[PDB]
RNA sequence: UAGCCCUGAAAAUGGAUGGCGCUGGAGCGUCGGGCCCAUACCCGGCCGUCGCCGGCGUCGAGAGUGGACGGGAGCGGCGGCCCGGAGCCCCGCGGACGCUACGCCGCGACGAGUAGGAGGGCCGCUGCGGUGAGCCUUGAAGCCUAGGGCGCGGGCCCGG
RNA sequence: AGAACUGGCGCUGCGGGAUGAACCGAACGCCGGGUUAAGGCGCCCGAUGCCGACGCUCAUCAGACCCCAGAAAAGGUGUU
């Protein structure tokens, strides 16, 4: 017995939706990362434009 | 109530116990439930022919809760890696032996 | 009594085509209801002092 | 530790005969092959009776076999018994039935064959009917033994009917007190 | 390097210390042959800690490794040429012993026969001149 | 209760189940100081069953939420009312503290009733708690810190033993 | 009024929070975070037992959980002068182990024990019937051994 | 000394209670890794060698951890 929640494709032999559940959540927390990294820069860039 | 610890499990407590400590009884033995052919062959009479259809009838208590639960072997859990508090009095009283109603999910994540 | 009011209710749905489920269940956990506290406020009570 | 059982949990049936008869061992190797390979419950009942004791395999008289095969429907089936067929003197005529047994006796197998019958063994039963199809399997009276009428509650118990162990039946041998209302009591 | 068997596994043994009888250190009338002690107050039957361990079925060695010699063969003692030719079809798993009875003249012929059939004998240099 | 760590305030309201005799029971409110929201909804039924004919089988709580302070950064004065049990009898007691927050003053009380009176956390009931102002305080340990331009030094400082080298050639000066 | 300490408070060998000892605690109360370990719990290896079975198909030709033929009509795919029909092993003659069936193989759960009860002994002793074309004066039995090992053990084999 | 209910000891090792029949944890095939239970972590003696938190307490008889192995009424302008 191998461990689902620990290796891929033992999840996917048991639950095929767990792959597209996983790249739908690696995509969106890669774009929420970009949405917050660009927000922290472009706010304090205009702050750096003043002083 | 002196001898058990219980409470109300959430959705990845009921998921972490099936995918990691999940075991079945077809006739009389505990098999590792590796394939969906091990749920469908013994319990596909009830429309619940796979693994997450097994987990849907045990989180939301459905019409076929009795046969899906009695299919699962009782979870042979490890000893808790935090340690227990006092083990002999109630969770209200300071110990941990009773109903804790959602803190049981903090305990499953150390038992499992 | 509930072999009488079961068999007259068994054929009562046979002629009407439903799924009455005449087997009894014990007391279920309570429904997700919605209490009302209309206008007033919940009354504050405190433990009284000790006297003989 | 796990539970508080009394440990029954060793099933106390028989898995092979205690008999060292090599002909009877060949029947077991014939039928424990058939029992695990033919998906019939005839070959599970015949296989578990080849295991059984001489006490649990009682004889069957030739008059019960023709009494239990003059029933409606049984006219062209086979008589199967894992046990011996002694004849009844009491019966007058014999039909032309087809039988199958371990060990039919000498007078009984003369009377079946005069009447046109046919004796089989379990070998040529298996080649005729492997599934056991078209068979009437019978048994003798296993509580027909004299041993079973000493078995019961206790002879002195009221309403017992249990036949005590006496070395000689007669007057003065276990008839005085506890057996009649005059001498003490009746049980 | 002389005559090598088939595949030899690693022989574990669970214990290599030869179960000795209780109170046998203390008396010379008591041999070291294990008898289990059926006394009422003794502390070895009652299995106290730090004392003489008593044998049971848990020490049993692996089924594919039981009765293996440390060379990887499994002995079978012979007496003459004709029951040494019964071992021709087992020469890579089973080996021969010449028994303690067989004289030094007959031992010469059944060790030089096992050279031809390529059967290992564990005592080939016994009772020589 | 054990009163483990810092405590935590809870607003626990609840009503008894609607009978044929009384639809809409009045749904009382309490103020529970407890380590978590399982002991808090347990101690709600300890005090409500002392005052009304309510008990947990014939009642339900409708809200148990953590009420926290509205000024964590403001130094306040908390005088509280107690009902502890002693070895001989039981006593009523007023008792002041002084803390940034409401929930930490009652933590400081259990640490202090156990210290000065050996009173375990089960044999002690909290009647009421409020922030009081200066000139309404009675206790001089609390009153002496009511001092504009308060000043004191730290005499005879000692700390950090064995974390430094356990063997040194240097006698540690206590300032 | 109640926490701690004190008085009340005296026993016979020298002595006992276990001892040494401890007073910004190694004391008492209330608690926090780490950390230490049982034959307990979990995962793994092995032994045995219980349970449930598998394999007579050694069938390199068995191919099979619905298959026939063969007739009256039809579409696809194959080799055309829009008409058409079985090829049965072969260029290699080949293809591991196995099933003491009282034996082999699999899977799962279990394992404390007095009195007591059963099972197995390829444990051991003495004699008898059979049997090893057994074994030996080129050395039997017996006894000795810091010699080589085997079996969970009873014990056994070998070397001198 | 004699009963009731349940568990245990006798028949039972193991961790802890220094010591031990019965207390507390836990029951046991032979071992490796992990984690805990009761109990603990100055040094015997594994682990607080944490920059642990708040208080109380001075004894010329201090106190010190279920069973459990030593105390009462009464009293103190001793301290809180
Ligand atoms: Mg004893
Ligand atoms: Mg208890």
């Amino acid at each position: 017995k191998k461990n689902p929640l620990k290796n891929l494709r033992i999840m996917l032999k048991l639950n095929p939706y767990a792959k597209t559940m996983r790249r739908n959540t690696i995509l969106r927390q890669a774009r929420n990362h970009k949405l917050r990294v660009d927000k922290a820069a472009a706010a304090a860039a205009a702050l750096q434009a003043k002083s | 109530e002196p001898y058990i610890a219980w409470g109300y499990p959430n959705l990845k407590s009921v998921n972490e116990l099936i995918y990691k400590r999940g075991y079945g009884k077809i006739n009389k033995k505990r098999i590792a439930l590796t394939d969906n052919a091990l749920i469908a062959r013994s319990l596909g009479k009830y429309g619940i022919i796979c693994m997450e259809d097994l987990i849907h009838e045990i989180y939301t208590v459905g019409k076929r809760f009795k046969e899906a639960n009695n299919f699962l072997w009782p979870f042979k859990l490890s000893s808790p890696r935090g340690g227990m508090k006092k083990k002999t009095t109630h969770f209200v009283e300071g110990g941990d032996a009773g109903n804790r109603e959602d803190q049981i999910n903090r305990l499953i994540r150390r038992m499992n | 009594k509930r072999v009488k009011e079961n068999d007259q209710k068994k054929k009562e749905a046979k002629e009407k085509g439903t799924w009455v489920q005449l087997k009894r269940q014990p007391a279920p956990p309570r429904e997700a209801h919605f209490v009302r506290t209309n206008g007033k406020e919940p009354e504050l009570l405190e433990p009284i002092p000790y006297e003989f | 530790g796990v539970d508080i059982r009394h440990n029954k949990d060793r099933k106390v049936r028989r898995k092979e005969p205690k008999s060292q008869d090599i002909y009877l061992r060949l029947l077991v190797k014939l039928y424990r092959f058939l029992a695990r390979r033919t998906n019939s419950t005839f070959n599970q009942v015949v296989l578990k009776r080849l295991f059984m004791s001489r006490t649990n395999r009682p004889p069957l008289s030739l008059s019960r076999m023709i009494r239990k095969m003059k029933l409606p429907g049984r006219e062209n089936k086979t008589a199967v018994v894992v046990g011996t067929i002694t004849d009844d003197v009491r019966v007058q005529e014999v039909p032309k039935l087809k039988v199958c047994a371990l060990r039919v006796t000498s007078r009984a197998r003369s009377r079946i064959l005069r009447a046109g019958g046919k004796i089989l063994t379990f070998d040529q039963l298996a080649l005729d009917s492997p599934k056991g199809c078209g068979t009437v399997l019978l048994s003798g009276p296993r509580k027909g033994r004299e041993v079973y009428r000493h078995f019961g509650k206790a002879p002195g118990t009221p309403h017992s009917h249990t036949k005590p162990y006496v070395r000689s039946k007669g007057r003065k041998f276990e008839r005085a007190r506890g057996r009649r209302a005059s001498r003490g009591y009746k049980n | 390097a002389a005559l090598r068997p088939l595949v030899k596994p690693k022989i574990v043994k669970k214990r290599t210390k030869k179960f000795i009888r209780h109170q046998s250190d203390r008396y010379v009338k008591i041999k070291r042959n294990w008898r289990k002690p059926r006394g009422i107050d003794n502390r070895v039957r009652r299995r106290f800690k730090g004392q003489i361990l008593m044998p049971n079925i848990g020490y049993g060695s692996n089924k594919k490794t039981k009765h293996m010699l440390p060379s990887g063969f499994r002995k079978f003692l012979v007496h003459n040429v004709k029951e040494l030719e019964v071992l021709l079809m087992c020469n890579k798993s089973y080996c021969a012993e010449i028994a303690h009875n067989v004289s030094s003249k007959n031992r010469k012929a059944i060790v030089e026969r096992a050279a031809q059939l390529a059967i290992r004998v564990t005592n080939p240099n016994a009772r020589l001149r | 209760m054990k009163a483990s760590g810092t405590l935590r305030e809870y607003k626990v309201v609840g009503r008894c189940l609607p009978t044929p005799k009384c639809h809409t029971p009045p749904l009382y409110r309490m103020r529970i100081f407890a380590p978590n929201h399982v002991v808090a909804k347990s101690r709600f039924w300890y005090f409500v069953s002392q005052l009304k004919k309510m008990k947990k089988s014939s009642g339900e709580i409708v809200y148990c939420g953590q009420v926290f302070e509205k000024s964590p950064l403001r130094v306040k004065n908390f005088g509280i009312w107690l009902r502890y049990d002693s070895r001989s009898g039981t006593h009523n007691m007023y008792r002041e503290y002084r803390d940034l927050t409401t929930a930490g003053a009652v933590t400081q009380c259990y640490r202090d009733m156990g210290a000065r009176h050996r009173a375990r956390a089960h044999s002690i009931q909290i009647m009421k708690v409020e922030e009081i102002a200066a000139s309404k305080c009675r206790r001089p340990a609390v009153k002496q810190f009511h001092d504009s331009k308060i000043k004191f030094p730290l005499p005879h400082r000692v700390l950090r033993r064995q974390h430094k080298p356990r063997f040194t050639t240097k006698r540690p000066n206590t300032f």
